[PDB]
């Protein structure tokens, strides 16, 4: 099972989110960052 | 096993040491006691 | 009928790339010497510019099973869909392989592509696979199919690179349908008899002269001149011609009388012209067009003009013998013939004159694998060198 996922998973890349997508993406230190500010953020996080 | 060879060297493909380094770095929100000595305790559900 | 891929067949991988809203067949190209990477030719444009084949030629060297392979890498074949097959280039020798490195051109999952200097390792070996559902795995694989081919080493397809802004071919995720061009068969292929892509010296009179090129000016104006010479230049590298056909599947395959070619000076790199002066000229590939760069071989002067003939999709029938078959050679455009000024180290003129003299016949001598690698290696040297030198000038 481990293998197949893997294998469906690097066949779709985009399941892997917008900072895994691969092409012009940041990295995943960089989305935790970004996620950070976005919760520190009241406007970016609550429906607003 | 190339199989097993070949699956961690995807997966060392897809995230770097850096990344894991810099989340684990990252620092966590300190529950602290405010002047009258009640706990202010951070909201765990909307943080890190 | 349906004729099917074999090993040891001489091949070349196209795509089809859709750049403004137009197609261009891109065939994968490699120069081993001196560079790894793998890039790409255009071959939609043969009629303003020549394709570099040579470089893009591949041959089927073994073609396993996954089950075979895996057990060989713990310790003429028809290509069947599935099979894990290791293709070797034609001009360096070495083998596609998943480089295990990434330009990182913006692509941190694609590996580069490029040549191998050793078999060993699953590095070399790609699976190939269907393209539609009117294959299957272990049915036999045609030469009009389109292919899917899986790095063994990395479980990646070889992928066209659409999004930087120059293409290139890399070893990702996304697949990219490749057609197997069939270039030549060694086994059908006769021997002592022309075939396209051939490296040939062009000797004019009592087995003496050459067509060549000058020698110790070192510049390229000079160099541009062609004429008959004898001597060391029946040894030397200037005398080489690449024979190309203007097609590109079965371009390898047995040449005809009045078929018409382009021929390549092997160590300038630069195609043989007729210029509207009626001289004649190593021009430019960029320059080099059909109308000017178009020769044929014929077996009498006399002006027959045979005309044009249904072109044969195998090796056809061999009807250039080296050495033995005397060759007129006639531009195609201009129907001129190509004859020696006769003015006064012999180094009389090459011109096209309508009638010629009573002996322009022109016999072939094929040259050695090595020798052609030689001047190849030559040619790629001085450009690389003179750019280096450039550079440190400036």
């Amino acid at each position: 099972n481990a293998n197949v996922v893997v294998r469906l998973l690097i066949r779709r890349p985009e399941c892997f989110g917008p900072a895994l997508r691969g092409e012009g993406g940041n990295g995943l230190l960089a989305a935790m960052e970004e996620a950070i500010k976005i919760a520190e953020d009241p406007s970016r996080d609550g429906p607003s | 096993k190339g199989e097993a060879i070949r699956i961690r060297s995807i997966l060392r493909s897809l995230i770097p040491l850096g990344d894991l380094v810099g989340v684990i770095s990252i620092a966590f929100q300190m529950p602290t006691i405010a002047k009258d000595g009640n706990v202010v305790e951070p909201d765990m559900s909307a943080g890190f | 009928e349906i004729q099917f891929l074999r090993t040891d067949d001489e091949v070349v991988l196209q795509c089809t790339a859709t750049i403004h809203k137009e197609q261009q067949k891109l065939c994968l190209a490699a120069e081993g010497f001196g560079n790894r990477l793998c890039f790409l030719e255009s071959t939609s444009n043969s009629k303003n510019v020549p394709p570099d084949l040579s470089i893009c030629t591949f041959v089927l060297e073994q073609s396993l099973s996954v089950r075979a392979l895996q057990e060989m890498l713990a310790n003429h074949r028809t290509l069947l869909y599935g099979h894990a097959i290791l293709l070797r280039h034609s001009y360096s020798g070495m083998y596609l392989c998943c480089l295990s490195t990434s330009r990182s051109s913006t692509d941190k999952l694609a590996f580069d592509v490029g040549l191998q200097e050793d078999t060993t390792g699953e590095a070399c070996w790609w699976t190939i696979h269907p393209a539609s559902k009117q294959r299957s795995e272990g049915e036999k694989v045609r030469v009009g199919d389109d292919l899917i081919l899986v790095s063994v080493s990395s479980e990646r397809y070889l992928h066209l690179s659409y999004g930087n802004g120059s293409l290139h071919v890399d070893a990702a995720f996304q697949q990219t349908l490749w057609s197997v061009a069939p270039i030549s068969s060694g086994s059908e292929a006769a021997q002592g008899y022309l075939i396209g892509g051939d490296v040939l010296r062009l000797l004019h009179g009592h087995m003496d002269e050459c067509l060549t090129v000058p020698s110790g000016e070192h510049g390229e104006e000079q160099r541009r001149t062609v004429h008959y010479e004898g001597g060391a230049v029946s040894v030397h590298a200037r005398s080489l011609w690449r024979l190309e056909t203007l097609r590109v599947a079965w371009s390898g395959s047995h040449i005809r009388w009045g078929q018409p070619f382009r021929l390549r000076h092997v160590t300038t790199g630069k195609y043989l012209s007729l210029m509207e002066d009626k001289n004649l000229l190593l021009m430019d590939k960029e320059k080099a067009d059909v109308k000017s760069t178009a020769f044929t071989f014929r077996s009498s002067k006399e002006k027959l003009d045979v005309g044009v003939r249904k072109e044969v999709d195998g090796m056809g029938t061999s009807e250039i013998k080296y050495g033995d078959s005397v060759c007129y050679i006639q531009h195609v455009d201009t129907g001129l013939w190509l004859t020696y000024q006769s003015v006064d180290s012999i180094q009389r003129k090459a011109i096209m004159h309508h009638e010629g003299h009573m002996d322009d016949g022109i016999s072939l001598s094929r040259s050695q694998h090595e020798e052609s690698r030689t001047a190849r290696v030559i040619r790629s040297t001085v450009f690389l060198f003179n750019r280096f030198i450039r550079g440190l000038d400036a």
